[PDB]
């Protein structure tokens, strides 16, 4: 099934000071993680998934490659993620069960900030996915 | 560099949206990180243990701008069948390409028997394992190219009859200058 869509902007209170979002997504679950669009007011993005390392230091290599790059916020842009543990594409995206992943962001916000290797708000507004694949 | 393009799915960032025959468990919509490490829009279906397999997935309608021959650039993977778990048997290496010229830019279903079969097209090669860090280059590309069109636009369609298979990228382009 479909799980509710995740969008990446600091008026998004599912993002805890304590540990961020935390979600127990099951296999063959999607999900969508969507960059804050405004027809208001400019926030400016670059989302990764990384290793458990990464994410508690808030910080990105690199060689680390965005999975959304939220740099035009007048247009929709989304990462829809499939929880597979076999991908049909050499590219995709593979998962295991009992395995946790992790998607942060160390921009600061704005476009100045966008390529911000470390801290941003991943350390300031705890903008932090962990996905406990295939658990509680 | 010498082609415009009519329509290419890398471009579409936020959802291509294509219409499929059935809606769900079959093709399916899938972001990845690509060769060019950019987030991009693909189709994927790996039915293989199901048998009598018919997924049909339909792009939107896509406009000629008057060019009689158009060229579709498919870039695609196989994964193979025999490392999914229990899938003993021969594998499904091959899709059905289709299209349906039209005037309207908002067909509503896919109607089978009314598309033209371009070419069934084969996976020169099939992967085992996914790409962690650096894209390398080994996916399929197959081009075909259909005309004299005579009408504003049309739609191409994928017949899926058992691989599995995801199209990374889809592009439709006519030479400008040939
Ligand atoms: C954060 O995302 C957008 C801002 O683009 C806003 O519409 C939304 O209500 C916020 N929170 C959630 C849970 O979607």
């Amino acid at each position: 099934i479909v799980l509710e869509p995740i969008y990446w902007n600091s008026s998004n209170s599912k993002f805890l000071p304590g540990q961020g979002l935390v979600l127990y997504p099951q296999i063959g679950d999607k999900l969508d993680i969507i960059c804050p669009k405004v027809d208001g007011q400019y926030e400016y993005y670059k989302v990764y998934m990384v290793d458990k390392d990464q994410a508690d230091r808030c910080t990105i290599k690199k060689e680390n490659t965005p999975l959304l790059n939220c740099a035009k916020p007048d247009q929709d842009i989304k990462f829809t993620i499939k929880f597979q543990e076999f991908s049909p594409n050499l590219w995709g995206l593979e998962f295991q069960k009992n395995k946790d992943y992790y998607i942060i962001s160390t921009s600061n916000g704005s476009l100045e900030g966008l390529d911000n290797q470390e801290g941003g708000v991943c350390q300031t507004r705890a903008m932090k996915i962990l996905m406990k694949v295939g658990q509680d | 560099t010498g082609e415009v393009t009519l329509l290419d799915s890398r471009s579409v960032q936020g959802e291509l949206g294509w219409i499929a025959s059935p809606l769900e468990g079959g093709w399916e919509e899938v972001s990845i990180m690509d060769e060019k490490n950019t987030p991009i829009r693909t189709y994927q279906v790996c039915n293989v243990m199901e048998p009598s397999q018919n997924n049909w997935l339909r792009t939107d309608w896509i406009t000629r701008e008057g060019a009689q021959r158009v060229y579709i650039e498919i870039k695609f993977t196989l994964r193979d069948c025999n490392s999914l778990p229990g899938v003993m048997g021969t594998c499904k290496e091959t899709f059905n390409l289709y299209y349906y010229e039209s005037d309207n830019d908002k067909e509503r279903f896919i109607r089978e028997n009314q598309f033209v079969k371009i070419d069934t097209i084969a996976a020169d090669e099939s992967f085992t394992q996914v790409d962690i860090g650096d894209r390398i280059m080994k996916l399929n590309t197959e081009i075909r190219d259909v005309g004299p069109l005579s009408k504003k636009g049309f739609y191409l369609a994928f017949q899926d009859v058992g691989a599995c298979i995801a199209l990374v990228s889809v592009r439709v382009f006519y030479k400008r200058t040939k």
